[PDB]
């Protein structure tokens, strides 16, 4: 008897009110989705996130269709199955940086996708 | 609709 | 950027006849997938423990036990090209039994030998 | 050297 426990931490950045996900990240989604098709048990834990600047509406939305552009990503272009992944957005709730400097509203701007199962 | 910064 | 580690988990179980330490052919196949996942989890370890039923001296068994751990070790340093530092080997003569050794079903069952193979990557 | 059962 055997198993083997999967656990992954994939981090995607933005740029100022967008939800797009450039070119240098797809290759970290490749690998997400790769090791989801490895560990057909596994599943994903979605978050997006804005920085604190604009209004309060429009960044709860903003930080949700981050998560789902995230999951979208899998989901139409890596064939990872829907119904294994879960979306969220906690607006400018959860910094991870200041929102006082460039840098880390640049590093507020994100999605974090937590990865975990075994088979 | 409109961040900034 | 992404973070991404796995973590193996595997225990191997042989079982010998009386007062031989041969790894029959029998448990081959399940040697031959342990040695694979080692390859696969190049830290992974395993901590051999080899057994005996509650018959004869406690000083043949003592070192029967620890005979039918090294033999499992040297089918996967020998055959399938393991680093023997990476597996270690006990025995523990009939102290752990895991069946009735009056019956001839548990003595069979106690003469054994227990792999844990843990790792990751 | 010589267990039975
Ligand atoms: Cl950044
Ligand atoms: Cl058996």
């Amino acid at each position: 008897e055997l198993t083997e426990d999967l656990n992954m931490e994939l981090r995607v950045f933005f740029d100022t009110n967008k939800s797009n996900i450039k070119d240098q990240y797809k290759p970290e989604i490749a690998k997400v989705a790769e090791k989801l098709s490895e560990y057909p048990n596994a599943t994903a834990r979605i978050e997006g996130h804005t920085d604190n600047t604009g209004p309060r509406k429009l960044n709860e939305r903003l930080s949700l269709a981050r998560a789902n552009s995230v999951k979208s990503a899998l989901v139409n272009e890596y064939n990872v199955d829907a119904s294994r992944l879960s979306t969220q957005g906690f607006a400018w709730d959860q910094p991870i940086a200041d929102n006082k400097t460039k840098e880390g509203r640049a590093m507020n701007r994100r999605v974090f996708a937590t990865i975990t199962g075994s088979r | 609709a409109x961040k900034x910064x």
